[PDB]
RNA sequence: AUGUUUCUUCUUUUUUUUUUUGGUGAGAGG
RNA sequence: GGCCGGGAACUCAAAGGAGACUGCCAGUGAUAAACUGGAGGAAGGUGGGGAUGACGUCAAGUCAUCAUGGCCCUUACGACCAGGGCUACACACGUGCUACAAUGGCGCAUACAAAGAGAAGCGACCUCGCGAGAGCAAGCGGACCUCAUAAAGUGCGUCGUAGUCCGGAUUGGAGUCUGCAACUCGACUCCAUGAAGUCGGAAUCGCUAGUAAUCGUGGAUCAGAAUGCCACGGUGAAUACGU
RNA sequence: AGAACCUUACCUGGUCUUGACAUCCACGGAAGUUUUCAGAGAUGAGAAUGUGCCUUCGGGAACCGUGAGACAGGUGCUGCAU
């Protein structure tokens, strides 16, 4: 039910950073209802790489945004207590869905 | 009787109740029908938008 | 672009904050159903007794690593020769080539 | 009219970013110019300290600096003194508290931007750049680089055109996405106008 | 078939770190 | 009504691996490399596409992104404001769009997407409105909500080779919203109007497959303002004797 | 990657110059906010009201005006000085 909605840009890290509140909460609530997979956004943009002239060479560049569902079903009294002020991996923008 | 709970959006609340208790925060959404209000605590830096009850939070 | 250039922007900036979207309420409600008699004159009117340069429409875009007036990009918020030299500076958290 | 970036095109497998958060599309430029001006001024106040690279790592409400130098106490002044000064004025820059951290490097002759600055020091008190673009080759080459191209262009020596000269010694895949580079720039100028210097400097595999 | 003139040089010397278990009450020995 | 219990294989989703390496067979080839078929296989000779662009060439382009040696102005070539111009018009060229119709146009009924965008922002629903839109206002700071009810396609009616139910430039009138402001100089809409043009001379361009062609959608830019540019998916060819 | 104004660097014309914008120094004035307006607007003539912090209260920081200047500024020329 207490959904945990994840954003950040490093794929690589947020398996991770999902992983280091999975054990978080597994210690304390014992039951979490998966890493869901949550589809990314690909913001696409394009760039004129000349400072003038030449309307054919471009570059493009993107920013794949990954997301992630925690979502602790059990409100017991102590889960919560192990996850707020107690989270990590800087860089990953976390934010609860309830 | 201490009963301050009533925020609107960007009206800053404060949380007693739960792990979050002892902590402040904006409503960015309110739910009077769900009788629920949208803030979320600047938790290890990054907000945590959470749903707390008017008498979970006391309006600041 | 120019340093006189920028200057305005930022003047422009202090009218776009101070006037409007504070006293929009002269467009917002008095301007519609309500009393269309010649009241409704001092709606439009009162209008421009602010100035002409304080609409937020007035305020163009522009960039503010270097102030330049065209291809600009929203999200970086700064001029598309910047975002380049900044995505190959590392700079933009997630800017890699976009080969799919 | 070719070669893109070294450290433009490897930003997902071999190199990371300079700058590692998140932030939403209403205050990703607000984030971002206030990395640039975070970059300006301490490279400003640390021009001489030999400074490479600047990470800027902002988990919300917060901002990690963090400096890579081959002079340790200068960039930390004595036991903090200098950093508490710029603590007072990054929070201030950036309107957000900064928790200033430092790194270090051991080897300038192999880090990049300490290389190309240091024929930016040279060229710039009106040396020959004969030898001292082939003084920084040949310390490369002895001290653990397995390749290392440098290439120095403008109207150096004070001619009226633009000679340019270019010179390695050793491995250079620039195409390679599995070798690592080392590649930054620099600029020196001189009454002859603006003296280019870039620095190729290649390591290994993944 | 045709496409003006004149019209572009090299040094070889240059380079410091490094951090300044207390109180109270009683008894006893000299 | 996947709407509700419920289910975890499935589509889908997001991570990590398996997999295609001339690895196997046959002929050919100097027991070479390698080439031409076959097998198994989702994919086979770099599977398809993309990024990636070697020293140098034009002493190519940019001093107008910015940086910068000179050179020069500094009651100025610097600066501030209102209005105009960048859109002006005998004429030629570049690049596109709309068409010249019958595998076509108009009306009615109905099928099938992908991708992307969204907070002083996208806007249901109901309601006034022929229409552009307006009022009240769900939800959504987002796989859930919305933009957003796709187009040819098909089924049928129907016009009948005509400058005409083709084409719709231009022109008059009545209005819609954005914004201080639509006159010079916005887009759009309703009613009216109805041009040239009836497949294009010398010459020239793109393309070898999910390509050409054709159809519709989205996006950045953006107060507003695309037929452009950048992306997406629907439909789906011909020919490649050969140097 | 989109000129109605802005953009805008151009023209007609109205104005201003240690200045549209920055560092430094001198003295006054907090800053701010509301209103009448000269005029096309700029700028200028004003009229109310407010006069916050540090107290080294004989002054700093935040900030506006006035004065002297050292300067600032240039989408001005040279891409074959770079």
């Amino acid at each position: 039910r207490i959904r945990i909605r994840l954003k950040a840009f490093d794929h690589r890290l947020i398996d991770q950073a999902t992983a280091e509140i999975v054990e978080t909460a597994k210690r304390t609530g014992a039951q979490v209802r998966g890493p869901i997979p949550l589809p990314t956004r690909k913001e696409r943009f394009t760039v004129l790489i000349s400072p003038h002239v030449n309307k054919d060479a471009r570059d493009q560049y993107e920013i794949r945004t990954h997301l992630r569902l925690v979502d602790i079903v059990e409100p017991t009294e102590k889960t919560v207590d192990a996850l707020m002020r107690l989270d990590l991996a800087a860089g990953v923008d976390v934010q609860i869905s309830l | 009787p201490r009963p301050k709970t009533l925020f609107e959006p960007g009206e800053m609340v404060r949380v007693n109740d739960g792990p979050f208790a002892d902590f402040n925060g904006v409503v960015e959404e309110v739910d009077y029908e769900k009788s629920r209000l949208k803030v979320s605590v600047s938790i290890f830096g990054r907000a945590t938008p959470v749903e707390l009850d008017f008498s979970q939070v006391e309006k600041a | 672009a120019k340093q006189s250039m920028k200057a305005r922007e930022v003047k422009r900036v202090a009218l776009a904050d101070k006037y409007f979207a504070k006293r929009a309420e002269l467009k917002a409600i008095i301007s519609d159903v309500n009393a269309s008699d010649e009241d409704r004159w001092n709606a439009v009117l009162k209008l421009q007794t602010l100035p002409r340069d304080s609409s937020p429409s007035r305020q163009r875009n522009r960039c503010r690593q270097t102030g330049r007036p065209h291809g600009f990009l929203r999200k970086f918020g700064l001029s598309r020769i910047k975002v380049r030299e900044a995505a190959m500076r590392g700079e933009i958290p997630g800017l890699k080539k976009a080969s799919w | 009219g070719q070669k893109v970036h070294p450290n433009g095109i490897r930003l997902g497998i071999v190199k990371p970013w300079n700058s590692t958060w998140f932030a939403n599309t209403k205050e990703f430029a607000d984030n971002l110019d206030s990395d640039f001006k975070v970059r300006q001024y301490l490279t400003k106040e640390l021009a001489k300290a030999s400074v490479s690279r600047i990470v800027i790592e902002r988990p919300a409400k917060s901002i990690r600096v963090t400096i890579h130098t081959a002079r340790p106490g200068i960039v930390i002044g004595k036991k903090g003194e200098d950093v508490e000064k710029l603590r007072k004025v990054v929070a201030d820059i950036a309107g957000v508290p900064a928790q200033i951290n430092i790194a270090e490097v051991r080897k300038p002759e192999l880090d990049a931007k300490l290389v190309a600055d240091s024929i930016t020091s040279q060229l710039e008190r009106r040396v020959m750049f004969r030898r001292a673009m082939k003084r920084a080759v040949q310390n490369a080459m002895r001290l653990g680089a397995k390749g290392i191209k440098v290439e120095v262009s403008g109207r150096l020596g004070g001619a009226e055109i633009a000679r340019t000269e270019w010179y390695r010694e050793g491995r250079v895949p620039l195409h390679t996405l599995r070798a690592d580079i080392d590649y930054n720039t620099s600029e020196a100028h001189t009454t002859y106008g603006v003296i280019g210097v870039k620095v190729w400097i290649f390591k290994g595999e993944i």
